[PDB]
């Protein structure tokens, strides 16, 4: 009975991939734009707010911008379901590290603890992997500003600028074209991120209901984690929108 | 078939074929005969080995100072069960300090063997055991199946081509009861040889005996005193 | 700083000196015995006092190191024997204690001597001893001991120390078991009686 | 194990390759091989041989052909699943 | 159905649109294969009559016996596979032994029967294990609870009976009980009756050959589950033989 | 030696064995500190049909051993294929329960006298409430080991295998003496006999108090 | 007993003993075991089947593919 | 589908029949008991000179006077050897003297077959190991060679071979090797038999020999010793 | 030594003398648990083979627990090691018990007196805390030096020539045993009834009861 | 746990499936070469797939298990980094290295780590409902001796020491070119050993200094992972040496 039902999706394939991670990889792509860019005084995240109605409570800070610690923040590409359990667990881990070390946790240290758990599901157990890929942004003492990406088995890569989600190839190439390895400041860095989100997304003027942008900025020796409000976001939209207008001419 | 995919797989008749199929494994094992009198319990066994230029490792195992076993079937599994029995026999000697009852010990094997046969995704143990033991109610020679049922016999033969040997056991069934130690061992040898072809007649080298009784504790003769029982040859009685 | 297994370092060897003794120091329970045991040919140790306790911890030390040395084909050091004993014994503590073993082997950084006691003390010194009456002994010995003494030269040193020690000491039914350890070998120089050496020297 | 050596000897008769190639050496180098697999070894031996531009197979081609068979071919082979049913 | 690799007989967590559980049912067909075990309630005890299967020519008494003592005053007769019966004997005997220790009075059959049935029933629910392939009777005499007869099947039901049969002949054998007045009747007379029912029901293809074993637990044994004397067995055997002719 | 503080105590139980029987007098009366809660208590247990045991010291502690012995016997008898309670089996088993409790710094004190008849041998055994088994000639239990036993041993020294009758006068004599030397006694005492019939222990029977002597 | 009549057999061999050893047989198989034992019997030179031929007979009809000696014993 | 746990109508388990085949896949090892001592010979069979030949091992120590050559999956055996090291020294703590060839071999063999693929504890095997071990040493009793199988059948031998040449070699040993053949001659017998399964000729970088002889502990033969037996084959 | 609290006392004094292949073990013939001696009969000594004779004394509760265990360890040793019980049995058992009794202090001195299964005679002495040693004199109990001395003076012959100018024979050891027991009663007041000396050989078990003098 | 469903079951081919599936995944790509020197052992991986926008400083594909033990890993597919799979073996190995150094006062040897890799693969095999990692690791390190070592493991758990080995994209092809480059001078001069790793990596696909990352260990001193800027200078000098010999 039991093995027969087990589709043997936990088996290795000869090529050297796990079927589940590959199927999870597709779950991230269906889902919205999450991009992170490095800048030289702070670092910023731009994520697609997918909760647009005219009747919204806003009981959470945001449903995609999560402050994991009091020195880290993250954005989401994938499924909201996986994102909710995961986001809580990310908080206990970030917070315990903060207790022991008392310095901001590396973005690299944060993806690795979770990775064991992701891997565990895929290889054995017959448990689904998490449907979200997370872009963590932070500043840690050792390297300065950093961005880390995690995948559905916890495969990690340090990136200056990266994007996952819907029209992931388009967003990352475009951003590669203008910016290559940390050529811009915090001000300009928000204007590129919204611009990329603009092209990728179906609404080609955006509002603050369509985008939600979060900044993590190092001020007076301490990491400030702030989700920017709708008001700040409109200013950033008008700056990119105007830059696009000149382009044509 | 698919009355034997797992040991939970029933046949419409109402039988698990894997437990039955586990008995066919006992037939692959080496011939062992179990006989009793009124003072001894005697086990006559066939030892085989891959090197006959070397002494053959015993097929009689130690369980108690008056209990010995002879295995027919799976070698690892028989030893595996043996350890549960050994632990209990030696424990029985500490606590109860009687010379432990063959009927008592054997039922406890019945609870453990039932566990995998009851359990999905597992194999039964396909080993048939003949135990000689002497308690203060006299000898008993018991047969335990690959299932969990026991027979208290006066004589039994489980193993390879065991039918040939039973033909002898059926014929001198009355005799077993009266015997002394010597007489029990000569009959078991005459039985043992029958399993095998007409033109093969045993050597002491591939015969191990486990002798149990009233006048003795536990002694295993591998060639030690094997030669006089073997004497007085009788070759394949039909 | 105390007897019952004691060692002092030289370049050429270490001196291994020990007592044969049974029970507490008030009476023997035998006369014939050698409590000296060879756990590995790396060196010899043996104590007394709380008898089960010394034998137990050394037996663990002996198990771990010997398996690691023998299988790996890499020789274990003074430092390794000491670390095993230390880690084990604090854990086991509360189940009687009194281990007094002296660890020797020659290492990459040269010859190393660590003294292992049951408190959890791990010491290198001129001469150290763990057990009981050598505590007095380390005083006279240090004077008559060079940093590097030869093996032959060291044998003569033991004979004089002892010969005065028997006169001062009032413990009977002992032998001085003398071993020199030339590294990862152990050989027994002589097993001379404490009563004999006072006459000789 | 003895039988695999006999499949080499019967196959060699069909071929016009050396008898200075030890039939046994091939048999030990690839044990747990079915009848089809021993004929693919001969076949492979020939593939290396055509590329080199030889009319006759060599022992060099042969050795290589068995070590590729034991490692690679095992994964594809029919036997683990069919033997479980049998 | 019976030949399959998923569910049906692999499981018992499965239901058909009828509602059936096939595995639990296959376990029932298993109890049917061997000869009959009957146990008759009297207002004074229980008398059993069991066919004890003769599977060889080198038999001794008690060999492959189906009579067990659960408690001092409870007897247990099994029918169907003996492999499953040995494990069931250990579990029943254990629930009774602890009961005596704690309560200090003779285990009520109504309680013991509920606990073993729950255990059989836990396996029938599960698809993780198969359920026992035998059916059993527990029968008892006490003056703290009266004479009780209970029956537990492979499904996990416990209900009291005043005369029961398990095994191949049970539909025929049960009919012979309706003929007899057995609710009020000495355990001495009922032994004569269980013996005659068995001899007639047996035929050479339910099983090759049997050895008659009758057991007491009544006014005669004084509330002890014991095996009947050599005398008792033979007169009851004789009456079985005379009625057979 | 240590013994727990006892509240309900059983004291003086003699036992001497004759051929295929033993005679015992044990008090039927268990004082709890001061008050005689049960003058009717039974220190005698039935392991099986040809065994009996009688115990002294803390009465409470005796009941703990009875249940463990009871549950083991219940499973083992009735079947009697080759397994049942046997004379050796009860003695050793009961010793081990006592040993188990000896390992802990509090032990359950009862000192027991087993008379059994097993598969071929008639046994008279002594079991301690810390463990130990042996065959015995005559043994006392609780208070009997210090106070009367030596005068009972002295009568036994010419004839060690005497009759029931000779034992019966000694035991009947011993209660007038019990009252005289020790305090937590009653003169309603139980006569227990273990024989091949079973273990019989009829109710408390009495005879003279006799502490009315004053003649010098 | 029916089958035996068709070929020729010893009275030292019957099915009852084989039935006692293992119950892993059926009526179609019982015919097959008698027919199998006869092939060996015939191969040797015999005008009968004997106890040896039958005893081998049960082993042969059931497959092997490497057999046993000290693989199980 | 059908499981693998099942017994076949042949009267053997599937998993186990596969495990014997696993023994057959690897490299050949010869263990000969002589009464002058016990020699274990194994083929390196290197295909590259960049390898360091010392560190290709297939003789590992169970004990300090028992050596073991192993055959079939090299990796699968290694775990059994890891557990064996802990038992031999453990035996020294309890008995106060060193373990025998017989005691160690029966204890590892219990673990060899335990397999229940589903509904069995993760601290117990799902499948048996396909390794045959040859435990060869001389101990308190004298020279003993014991052979262990993946079927968990242990037997005492004087000459045993396992690996690809296992049936062929074992027959061939019985012929040359007897107890009227001395220890050095056992080393010559093993070398000849070794060559069919080997891809090349015998060399001192293509054999590894170790002999445990009375009154001595386990010695791993040095390059000179390997070369003296190479000269005369 | 220690004054009985941890476990019950049961008195008794053990003397042991080793010769070359004959070893006498003596302890008093009594079972005690209480200040009085229950019965002269005892099962303090238990034989496992003619090769080995063990004596556990003192506290009776200790005596039964370890002695049976020793029979179990013997059985295990013959099976696995393939060396029959003897010296080898003896070293192994003393470690496991001496851990068991020594946190809650040891009140039994078990003495394995045997021959090895390869030969050579050993007489083994535990304090109560694990040590095993071979001896030619042994004194064991609370009075763990009261017998020791006689065996040191008479057997070893260190400043002595009037028990033997060499070393004792079998005939000589048995003569000395009766004498030693008569002497013990005088000094040690914790005995009643009889003293039992068992002489253990590889070829003869001997038992003798000797009245308390 | 509740999961005990089969992922590995033994084959009549005398193998374990996962192990073989893993072995081909190191045939097909992720070139990792190691050479052993005479003061220093250097291991190198090619690919972190630096597409000129990714970070190079914080990315590790060579991880220090200890300060005298380091491993470089490989096994690839369409899911190209199996960094996750490695990351488990890396974390358990890291504690075990440190642990061995607490207990045994000799600095932990590569030979200990290699047996530990052979048992981790195996343990995962025997446990129900569990599967072997696909990794192959080039375990580099220093013993008690202070002798440089390079050992290589396979996905089954069998280890050999080797002076110089290459795995990935034709293990034997990269190694046989590299075989000429392994000379007595090359092993002696430390600087020449750093070039030997880089020189092998270049055979499969040439150029890139960011794609190539290599880590160096000298004596029992801590792992030093070299800057990509150091690599670029080195590939340029290697390319001219090829023209000189040839």
């Amino acid at each position: 009975m039991s093995r027969r039902y087990d589709s043997r999706t936990t088996i290795f394939s000869p090529e050297g991939r796990l079927y589940q991670v590959e199927y999870a990889m597709e779950a991230i792509g269906h889902a919205g734009t999450c991009l992170g860019i490095l800048a030289n005084d702070g670092v910023l995240l731009a994520a697609e707010r997918r909760n647009i109605h005219k009747l919204l409570d806003e009981v959470f800070f945001s449903e995609k911008i999560y402050k994991l610690n009091e020195d880290m923040a993250c954005s989401v590409a994938g499924i909201t379901s996986d994102a909710n359990v995961l986001t809580n667990e990310l908080r206990l881990i970030a917070q315990r590290y903060l207790l022991q070390y008392q310095e901001p946790i590396p973005c690299e240290q944060l993806v690795t603890a979770l990775c064991d758990i992701k891997q565990a599901y895929t290889q054995f157990g017959g448990k689904r992997p998490f449907g979200v890929s997370l872009l963590y942004i932070g500043w840690d003492k050792h390297y300065g500003f950093q961005l880390y990406q995690s995948d559905p088995s916890g495969n990690y890569g340090g990136w200056k600028a990266t994007c996952i989600g819907n029209n992931s190839a388009a967003a990352v190439s475009m951003l590669k074209q203008d910016y290559k390895e940390g050529e811009m400041t915090l001000k300009s860095a928000l204007a590129l991120a919204v611009k990329v989100l603009n092209k990728t997304m179906d609404v080609s003027k955006l509002s603050a209901e369509k985008v939600e942008i979060a900044t993590l900025t190092r001020e007076n020796g301490k990491t400030v984690i702030r989700v920017l409000k709708q008001k700040e976001v409109e200013q950033l939209i008008k700056k990119h929108e105007e830059e696009e207008a000149k382009a044509e001419r | 078939n698919q009355y034997d995919n797992d040991v939970t797989v029933w046949s419409p008749q109402g039988r698990i074929h894997q437990i039955e199929y586990a008995m066919e494994a006992v037939k692959q094992g080496s011939a062992t005969v179990g006989l009793k009198s009124k003072t001894h319990a005697v086990l006559v066994a066939l030892k085989r080995a891959q090197s006959e230029l070397a002494a053959h490792q015993k097929k009689i195992l130690h369980v108690d100072n008056h209990i010995g076993i002879s295995i027919a079937g799976l070698t690892a599994d028989a030893r595996l069960l043996c350890n549960f029995m050994r632990q209990e026999c030696l424990d029985s000697r500490f606590v109860f300090d009687r010379p432990l009852p063959v009927s008592r010990l054997v039922s406890l094997i019945g609870s453990k063997t039932q566990i995998p046969t009851q359990r999905y995704g597992r194999r039964p143990y396909g080993v048939g055991l003949l135990i000689a033991g002497y308690d203060d109610m006299g000898p008993h020679v018991f047969q335990t199946c690959p299932s969990a049922n026991y027979f208290d016999c006066r004589a039994m033969s489980i193993g390879a081509r065991s039918q040939s040997a039973r033909t002898y056991l059926e014929r001198h069934m009355s005799e077993f009861m009266q015997c002394n130690l010597d007489e029990l061992v000569k009959h078991g040898l005459r039985a043992l040889r029958e399993t095998l072809p007409a033109e093969q007649d045993l050597t002491t080298k591939n015969v191990s005996i486990g002798i149990v009784g009233k006048d003795l504790e536990f002694t295993i003769y591998d060639d030690d005193d094997v030669s006089p029982f073997l004497d007085g040859l009788e070759e394949r009685p039909q | 700083t105390t007897t019952l297994a004691f060692k002092f370092q030289h370049g050429v060897i270490v001196a291994a000196d020990s007592r044969a003794t049974a029970g507490p120091y008030i009476a023997s329970q035998t006369v014939k015995k050698v409590i000296e045991i060879n756990p590995y040919l790396l060196g010899t140790m043996a104590g007394g006092a709380a008898d089960c306790s010394f034998w137990e911890r050394l037996l663990a030390r002996q198990c771990r190191i010997y398996e690691l040395r023998n299988k790996e084909r890499i020789s274990v050091a003074a430092a390794s024997k000491l670390l095993a004993n230390m880690v084990y014994q604090y854990k086991g503590m509360g189940l009687s204690m009194g281990t007094m073993i002296c660890g020797w082997d020659k290492r990459g950084p040269g010859l190393y001597y660590v003294d292992s006691e049951g408190n959890r003390i791990s010491g290198t010194a001129f001469s150290v001893g763990s057990g009981s009456v050598y505590a007095f002994g380390v005083m006279d010995r240090g004077y008559s001991y060079d940093l590097q003494v030869e093996e032959a030269y060291d044998l003569a040193r033991r004979a004089i120390y002892q010969a005065t020690y028997r006169d001062a000491y009032s413990g009977g039914a002992v032998n001085l078991y003398h071993v020199r350890e030339d590294g990862w070998i152990r050989v027994s120089s002589d097993n001379v009686a404490d009563l004999h050496d006072k006459y000789t020297s | 194990l003895e039988g695999r050596t006999h499949i080499f000897k019967i196959h060699a008769r069909s071929m016009s390759v050396e008898r200075d190639i030890r039939f046994e050496l091939l048999a030990r180098l690839c044990p747990n091989s079915t009848g089809a697999e021993i004929r693919s070894v001969c076949t492979e031996a020939g593939m290396f041989a055509i590329r080199a531009r030889r009319k006759i197979a060599t022992e060099k081609d042969f050795l290589e052909a068995v070590n590729k068979v034991i490692k690679s071919y095992a994964k594809f082979s029919a036997t683990p699943r069919y033997m479980t049913y049998n | 159905m019976s030949s399959i690799g998923t569910g049906y007989d692999l499981s018992a967590s499965t239901f058909s649109p009828d509602g059936r559980v096939f595995q639990v049912e296959y376990a029932m067909k298993a109890v049917e294969n061997s000869s009959t075990a009957i146990g008759i309630r009297c207002k004074d005890g229980v008398v059993f009559g069991v066919e004890k299967l003769v599977l060889s020519k080198l038999y001794e008494e008690g060999s492959n016996k189906r009579l067990f003592n659960v408690d001092r005053h409870v007897g247990m007769a099994v029918a169907g596979l003996l492999a499953d019966a040995r494990s069931l004997a250990d579990i029943a005997r254990e629930e009774a032994s602890n009961f005596r220790s704690n309560f200090g009075y003779n285990i009520p059959l109504k309680h013991l029967a509920d606990r073993v049935a729950m255990y059989v029933h836990a396996y029938t629910l599960y698809s993780a294990v198969r359920p026992f392939g035998c059916s059993f009777m527990l029968g008892s005499y006490s003056v703290n609870d009266g004479a009780q007869l209970y029956m537990i099947d492979p499904s996990g039901v416990s209900y009291g009976y005043w005369g029961c049969a398990i095994g191949k002949a049970r539909q025929a054998a049960k009919t012979e009980i309706e003929k007899l007045q057995m609710k009020e009747m000495t355990c001495r007379d009922v032994v004569k009756e269980v013996a005659k029912i068995i001899y007639i029901v047996h035929d050479e293809v339910k099983d090759k050959a049997f050895e008659l074993e009758l057991s007491w637990v009544g006014e005669l044994t004084k509330g002890r589950h014991e095996i009947v004397p050599k005398d008792v067995r033979e007169e009851a055997e004789k009456y079985a033989k005379e009625s057979l002719k | 030696t240590q013994n727990p503080m006892v509240t309900g105590t059983s004291v003086l139980g003699v036992k001497f064995d004759c051929g295929v029987v033993i005679a015992a007098d044990m008090l039927g009366s268990y004082g709890s500190l001061a008050r005689f809660r049960n003058i009717s208590r039974i220190m005698r247990v039935n392991d099986s049909t040809m065994l009996g045991a009688s115990g002294d010291y803390a009465d409470f502690q005796y009941l703990k051993q009875v249940l463990g012995q009871m549950v083991i016997d219940e499973e083992l008898f009735g079947d009697g294929h080759s397994y049942s309670p046997r004379a050796i089996h009860s003695w050793l088993t009961r010793a081990m329960y006592s040993r188990r409790s000896k390992m802990n710094p509090l032990w359950n004190t009862k000192v027991i006298g087993g008379y059994a008849g097993g598969e071929s041998f008639l046994g008279y055994v002594d079991m301690l409430g810390v463990a130990y088994e042996a065959p015995s000639l005559a043994t006392g239990y609780g208070a009997y080991l210090a106070q009367p036993l030596l005068r009972e041993v002295l009568e036994k020294q010419p004839v060690l295998s005497q009759t029931e009758a000779r034992e019966l006068v000694e035991r009947c004599m011993r209660v007038l003496y019990y009252r005289d030397a020790r305090s937590y006694n009653r003169f309603q005492v139980a006569t227990v006999t273990e024989k091949g019939v079973e273990i019989e222990g009829p109710l408390s029977a009495q005879t003279n108090w006799d502490i009315a002597h004053m003649i010098s | 007993q029916i089958h035996s009549r068709k070929m020729n057999v010893s009275p030292d061999v019957n099915y009852e003993e084989l039935a006692r050893c293992t119950d892993d047989f059926n009526g179609a198989q019982c015919k097959a075991v008698c027919v199998e034992a006869g092939m060996i019997a015939l191969r040797r030179g015999a005008t009968e089947l004997t106890h040896e031929d039958y005893m081998e007979g049960i082993l042969e009809v059931q497959a092997k593919k490497k057999a046993n000696l000290q693989y199980y014993a | 589908d059908r499981g693998v746990n099942t017994f076949s109508p042949e009267g053997r388990l599937f998993q186990v029949e596969y495990a014997i085949e696993g023994h057959k896949l690897g490299s050949t090892a010869i263990g000969i008991q002589t009464s002058e001592g016990v020699c274990l010979a194994v083929e390196k069979r290197i295909t590259s000179p960049l390898m360091e030949p010392s560190s290709i091992e297939k003789i590992v120590e169970i004990d300090a006077h028992i050596g073991c050559a192993m055959s079939g999956l090299i990796a699968d055996a290694k775990t059994l050897i890891d557990k064996a090291r802990v038992e031999t020294q453990n035996h020294w703590f309890t008995y106060n003297e060193t373990m025998t060839v017989e005691s160690v071999t029966q204890a590892v063999s219990n673990l060899a077959l335990q397999f229940g693929e589903e509904d069995a504890d993760p601290g117990a095997m799902s499948r048996p190991f396909g390794v045959a071990l040859l435990f060869g040493g001389v101990d308190e009793k004298g020279p003993q060679l014991f052979h262990m199988d993946p079927s968990g059948t242990f037997v005492q031998c004087d000459a045993r071979a396992i690996g690809s040449a296992s049936e062929g070699a074992q027959s061939s040993l019985q012929e040359v090797y007897h107890k009227s053949t001395t220890l050095k001659e056992a080393i010559k017998s093993s070398l000849i038999i070794l060559k069919q399964v080997m891809e090349e000729k015998l060399n001192a970088t293509n054999i590894e020999l170790a002999t445990v002889q009375p009154g001595q502990n386990f010695h791993m033969f040095t390059k000179e010793e390997l070369e003296e037996v190479i000269k005369d084959i | 030594r220690f004054s009985p609290y941890a476990f019950n006392g049961g008195t008794v004094l053990a003397i042991a003398g080793e010769d070359f292949s004959i070893v006498a073990s003596d302890t008093r013939l009594s079972e005690g648990f209480s200040i009085h001696t229950r019965d002269s009969p005892k099962c303090y000594k238990l034989t496992d083979k003619t090769v080995i004779g063990c004596s556990g004394f003192h506290g009776d509760c200790l005596t039964l627990t370890k002695i049976i265990e020793a029979r179990l360890k013997m059985y295990k040793h013959s099976n696995n090691k393939a060396m029959t019980t003897g010296a080898i049995a003896a070293m192994l058992s003393t470690i496991l018990y001496s851990r068991r009794f020594f946190p809650y202090y040891v009140y039994n001195i078990i003495e394995g007196l045997d021959e090895e299964g390869k030969g050579a005679v050993y007489s083994f002495d535990p304090v109560g805390s694990y040590q095993r040693d071979s001896f030619k004199a042994g004194g064991s109990a609370s009075a763990m030096l009261q017998p020791l001395l006689d065996n040191q003076v008479g057997f070893k012959n260190m400043q002595n020539v009037e028990h033997v100018p060499l070393t004792l024979d079998r005939a000589m050891r048995l003569v000395k045993d009766v004498f030693i027991s008569a002497a013990e009663r005088d000094v040690y007041t914790g005995d009643a009834l009889r003293i039992c000396i068992v002489t253990k050989e590889g070829i003869r078990e001997e038992t003798v009861p000797l009245r308390k003098d | 746990m509740s999961y005990d469903r089969a992922i590995t079951v033994f084959s009549p081919d005398g193998h374990l499936f996962q192990v073989e599936y893993a072995q081909e995944a190191v045939k097909k790509g992720s070139t990792a070469v190691g050479v052993r020197g005479r003061d220093i052992v250097v291991l190198g991986v090619e690919k972190k797939s630096v597409a000129k926008l990714q970070d190079e400083r914080t990315v590790r594909k060579i991880c220090a298990l200890d300060d005298n033990v380091c491993m470089a890993f490989a096994v690839v597919a369409s899911v190209s980094g199996l960094t996750a799979d490695a990351r488990i073996v890396i974390n358990r190995a890291r504690v075990e290295c440190q642990s061995h150094r607490l207990t045994v006062g000799d600095p932990v040897t590569v030979e200990y780590i290699t047996r530990y890799i052979a048992s981790l693969k195996q343990r995962y095999t025997q446990s129900n409902g569990r599967r072997p990692f696909g990794i192959s690791a080039l375990i580099v390190g220093f013993d008690f001796d202070g002798t440089p070592r390079l050992y290589q493991t396979d996905p089954s758990g069998t280890y050999h020491a080797w002076k110089a080995n290459a795995i990935g994209r034709g293990a034997k092809s990269v190694r046989e070119f590299l075989e000429k480059n392994y000379t007595d001078d090359a092993i002696e001069t430390d600087d020449l050993t750093i070039k030997l790793v880089i020189k092998a990596l270049l055979e499969v696909v040439q150029s890139g200094g960011k794609n190539i990352e290599l880590a160096v260990m000298r004596r029992d001193q801590p792992l030093k992972i070299l800057s990509p800027e150091e690599i670029e200078k080195y590939v340029a000098e290697i390319e001219k040496e090829k023209e000189e010999n040839e």
